[PDB]
């Protein structure tokens, strides 16, 4: 489902399974699309919303 | 628009002048608007007494 949390744990497991290095380049990327598709989900408020 | 922010903090705090205050003064500015049209127009005195 995707939460705070959640996608926690998402890189948690990553690390104490496999290790640091490819943590890292996971981190970096994601960061990336993530801000893409945050700007296109526009949260808006004032009176209307 | 020159200003950007988020009332997000309303949800949070209590200041809602953020969804509030915006409203209204949009409101009082169209009333300009009118005015603005209604001299830019070559309007006689008579008209905007009314």
């Amino acid at each position: 489902a995707l939460g705070k949390k959640a996608i926690s744990k998402m890189l948690n497991t990553c690390y104490r399974i496999l290790g640091l290095k490819p943590t890292v380049i996971f981190a970096d990327q994601i960061m990336y699309t993530g801000f893409a598709y945050a700007a296109r989900s526009g949260a808006s408020v004032g009176i209307d919303d | 628009v020159d200003i950007v922010l988020n009332p997000l903090g309303v949800p949070s705090r209590m200041n809602i002048g953020q969804i509030l205050e915006t409203h209204l003064g949009m409101a009082a500015k169209g009333i300009g608007d009118k005015i603005n049209a209604m001299l830019k127009q070559q309007q006689e005195v008579a008209k905007l007494r009314e």
